């Protein structure tokens, strides 16, 4: 049994500056099979007001999704992603930076 | 394997309920429920995609189904109704685009009153002694008549054994009050032998009627006995003079 | 116009925690369509789809769909049977149709077993490829019904183009927009020794972007960092090509998008 | 997914040819069928066509073009078994399957050696009937419009131990004057 490790990208819908509203985007690709877990986390916090795409399927037949929350990010704010999978051997974060 | 659909025959009252049962042992997704009339296509009643779902055709009024199992596909007569006379068809399919199976059809007919119900007079009528002299063969006539529904079953038995071969049975029955809606019927057959098989008197030629009318159970507050399912026959004997 | 294409997915699960069985439908990078066994109902993932379908298409593909998943569930068990494979696995499907800019089309069909290439259909030779000795069975019993291969070939040639070309014009103002993408040049210390160009673009739609950096204008640059085509969350996306260089050759960034070349030099 | 026409009726002789056909009219296409229905029996499966062009199984052959929305079951060397009506079907985008109303085949046995002849049977218990038998497959019966007469359809029955066909009619009536030459013309 092959099985793929996502892909974890965290990116602002906008070109990201302190104190406009802007919108934090976490995109999970290229992962098999389809049972994911995401969070946003601000300074290690789980946001609660989270969304995110339906399941998308990929040709390859991996999946991908796209988590997103409106946010104001500031110079002392740290956003992040946290993402299980059974590929993992625990919890993979990816910060955020610019 | 195939399709199971039971009962082949059937006739109710105005009002009265019933189920169809169709089965199929060929793990089939598609069941189908139709309806066959004179002058028209197939009109599908209800269809089941798979167990667990069941769906409108485009004649459901009067009807209902199930589809608790994969095998089974009942239809439900909710209320009798005059309209419902009918040739229904089961069948199931693989799938959505691929060949219908179908059971061997029910033709159910719903009559105001019990009392219209009659099973069949039968004669067999011998060989003419003109064609016996003129072609060296012998047809023997059966003609049932004044029965309803026109529900009937014509065999003919030689010697105890069914036979097909020189047996011409007319298709469907023929109204003998063809005005009235709710007419009697006859129905004709042939036998056709050589000569000398008719002139061996060892051979004994019956036709047979299966009439599917009344069951035990039926209520029956009527002079003339109770026209239930049941065989009439008659016989001829060959002769040698 | 451009390049358009519909795809339907089917995904099986045995013994999920998650639903047995989903199908989504796309006209290309846009959901129109859903199913799943927790719903046992199809609804629109678009509301252009939503406007120009009557109800009795949504009911006519549920019932379809409620059929398609009882036959994946067999299909799946079967396939774990084959091969002597106990607990969760994945059975997908893939069907879809191109309509290319030269008004040539394409057609595919293939399935996958925990996510691998388990079989293809090519409809050109009316035949399926297979990867193993348990897809080799499955070909066979497939390649037996000469019927089920020309509905195949007739579905993914007439009634899936026919079908996009229906959802195209349901989603025209969606599908045939053109967003064009804003690209800034910048040049940035990012780190101790580094000195980096970047072409940024975003608020593009489509999707399909090409970027790149050339030197003295004639030669393409071997060494680029390339930013994925990502989705912005407003259906717009973004992307971006990156250099080194000497902070002391004129360097310019090249980003064509649906019928447009864009050049910025530094 | 709308419309399909087909002959009510054809009727053409044993050893010879025929072709039925069925034209539709449909925004959407997943293909056609045959079923061919025996009189009081299920359909049953003959052909699918979905690409245009002809298929060939044994004595049956059917065509599609796709274009001309037209579609034609050919049968060759007719027996008299292939008498029966057959079904016209297509599905839609959708799956719906739309059926025509049928054709009823008719197949006249080839009479060698016509034999016209109005025989009268007595009743084995007795009462009688008349039989026209013998004729030729292009002998008219004329179904009566006498009301006390009843006059079947013709009918084939083969003697199969003789390699012998015929035609034959039944005409009865309740009337104690009734002659058998009154029947049939
Ligand atoms: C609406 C719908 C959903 C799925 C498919 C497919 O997978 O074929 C088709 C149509």
């Amino acid at each position: 049994m092959i099985q793929r490790t996502p892909k974890i990208q965290v990116y602002s819908r906008h070109p990201a500056e302190n104190g406009k509203s802007n919108f934090l985007n976490c995109y999970v690709s290229g992962f098999h099979p389809s049972d994911i877990e995401v969070d946003l986390l601000k300074n290690g916090e789980r946001i609660e007001k989270v969304e995110h795409s339906d399941l998308s399927f990929s040709k390859d037949w991996s999946f991908y999704l796209l988590y997103y929350t409106e946010f104001t990010p500031t110079e002392k704010d740290e956003y992040a992603c946290r993402v299980n999978h059974v590929t993992l051997s625990q919890p993979k974060i990816v910060k955020w930076d610019r | 394997a195939g399709v199971t659909q039971t009962p082949k025959f059937q006739v109710l009252k105005t009002g009265q309920s019933m189920t169809l049962q169709c089965a199929q042992d060929m793990n089939h997704n598609y069941m189908y429920w139709y309806r066959q009339d004179p002058g028209m296509g197939l009109r599908l009643i209800y269809y089941s995609a798979s167990e667990g779902t069941t769906d409108k055709g485009e004649v459901p009024n009067g009807y209902n189904v199930s589809r608790s199992t994969t095998e089974d596909f009942p239809l439900r007569l909710l209320s009798a109704a005059p309209s419902q006379t009918s040739v229904y068809f089961c069948a199931s399919s693989n799938r959505e685009y691929s060949p219908l199976h179908f059971g061997n059809g029910t033709r159910l007919t719903v009559t105001e009153d019990l009392n219209k119900v009659f099973p069949p007079e039968v004669a067999v009528f011998e060989p003419s002694e003109a064609e016996i002299s003129h072609t060296q063969k012998a047809t023997l006539v059966c003609l049932a008549t004044g029965f309803y529904p026109d529900h009937v079953e014509l065999s003919w038995w030689v010697n105890g054994k069914e036979v097909h071969s020189g047996v011409c049975t007319d298709p469907q029955p023929l109204k003998e009050q063809p005005a009235l809606n709710d007419s009697r019927y006859a129905l004709s057959s042939r036998l056709r032998v050589s000569a000398t098989f008719w002139q061996d008197p060892r051979n004994h030629f019956r036709c047979q009627v299966q009439f599917y009318g009344l069951s035990e159970n039926d209520e029956w507050t009527q002079d003339r006995a109770k026209p239930v399912t049941q065989i009439v026959s008659a016989e001829a004997w060959g002769r040698a003079d | 116009m451009r390049t358009h294409s519909l795809r339907y997915f089917r995904l099986g699960v045995s013994d999920p925690i998650v639903p047995e069985f989903i199908s989504v439908g796309y006209v290309d990078s846009h959901p129109i369509t859903t199913y799943d066994s927790v719903t046992r109902q199809k609804e629109p993932r678009a509301p252009w789809m939503a406007e120009n379908l009557a109800p009795d298409h949504w009911e006519r593909y549920t019932q379809l769909l409620r059929g398609w998943q009882q036959m994946f569930k067999v299909e799946l068990k079967r396939l774990q049977r084959h091969y002597n494979h106990s607990g969760s696995h994945t059975y997908q499907r893939m069907i879809g149709c191109e309509l290319l800019e030269d008004g040539s089309t394409t057609g595919f069909l293939q399935y996958a077993y925990d996510g691998q290439d388990f079989l293809i259909f090519n409809k050109d030779t009316l035949s399926w490829l297979a990867v193993d000795n348990v897809a080799h069975t499955i070909k066979q019993a497939w390649e037996a019904n000469q019927h089920e291969l020309l509905y195949q070939k007739n579905w993914l040639e007439e009634e899936c183009i026919a079908w996009l070309k229906r959802f195209l014009e349901y989603g025209k103002d969606t599908l045939q927009r053109t967003e064009p993408p804003l690209v800034r040049v910048n040049r940035k210390e990012t780190f101790p020794g580094v000195t980096a160009l970047f072409c940024k673009a975003h608020g593009f739609y489509p999707p399909e972007i090409y970027m790149t950096w050339m030197k003295n204008g004639e030669e393409i640059v071997q060494e680029i960092d390339y930013g994925d085509i990502l989705p912005s969350g407003d259906g717009t996306y973004q992307a971006w090509a990156s250099i080194e260089l000497d902070p002391q050759n004129l360097y310019s960034c090249h980003v064509e998008h649906s019928g447009v070349h864009m050049v910025l030099q530094v | 997914g709308q419309n399909i026409d087909q002959p009510t009726e054809m009727t053409a002789t044993e050893g010879a040819i025929v072709q039925i056909n069925c034209t539709y009219q449909t925004s959407g296409f997943n293909g056609l069928f045959w079923y061919q229905q025996h009189a009081g029996e299920a359909p049953t499966f003959l052909s699918y066509n979905v690409l245009d062009g002809l298929e060939e199984k044994g004595r049956f052959s059917s065509f599609l073009s796709r274009s001309k929305g037209y579609s034609y079951l050919l049968l060759k060397e007719l027996q008299m078994k292939d008498s029966a009506s057959y079904l016209c079907a297509f599905l839609d985008s959708n799956y719906q399957l739309i059926w025509g109303a049928g054709t009823k085949l008719i197949i006249k046995p080839d009479i060698q050696n016509p034999d016209p002849a109005v025989y009268q049977l007595r009743d084995s218990k007795s009462k009688s009937v008349c039989l026209f038998t013998d004729f030729d497959s292009q002998t008219n019966v004329s179904q009566s419009k006498d009301s006390d007469v009843y006059i079947t359809d013709k009918c084939v029955l083969d003697m199969r131990s003789m390699d012998f066909k015929s035609n034959s009619a039944v005409a009865w009536s309740n009337k104690s004057d009734f002659a058998c030459a009154n029947a049939f013309n």
